[PDB]
């Protein structure tokens, strides 16, 4: 009997296939998530802004009410 | 000679303070010391145990 290397090829291993595609992100939706942050990152800032207001007059109230200073 | 009644009725400011309310004001004053100079933050849970005894 003969034995030599036999051939084997199953699935062939696909030939040529694409692997990339889009994912996540689509385009327009994007945008809605990117400058969505921003006008939620504003409000969010400007209103501590305002808080902080609240200390800056008390702040100066101090040197005016300290005039044995 | 006004000067001389600023300083004199600076001394009746901080006595009254001292003869009635006491607690309140010493526990305010070692807040607002071991914070930098913050002032009014990171003081104000303390700051309301202050004025409610003055109040009275």
């Amino acid at each position: 009997x003969x034995x030599x290397x036999x051939x084997x090829x199953x699935x062939x291993x696909x030939x040529x296939x694409x692997x990339x595609x889009x994912x996540x992100x689509x385009g327009y939706s994007m945008f809605a998530v990117g400058i969505g942050a921003l006008l939620f990152g504003y409000w969010s800032m400007m209103k501590w802004n305002r808080e902080r207001r609240r200390l800056q007059i008390e702040d100066f109230e101090a040197r005016i009410a300290l005039m044995p200073l | 000679e006004e000067g001389k009644l600023v300083n004199q009725c600076a001394l009746e400011f901080f006595r009254q303070i001292k003869r009635h309310c006491a607690e309140p004001f010493t526990e305010y004053w070692t807040c607002i010391d071991y914070s930098g100079l913050q002032l009014f933050r990171r003081c104000r849970k303390q700051q309301a145990q202050f004025d409610e005894c003055v109040l009275d």
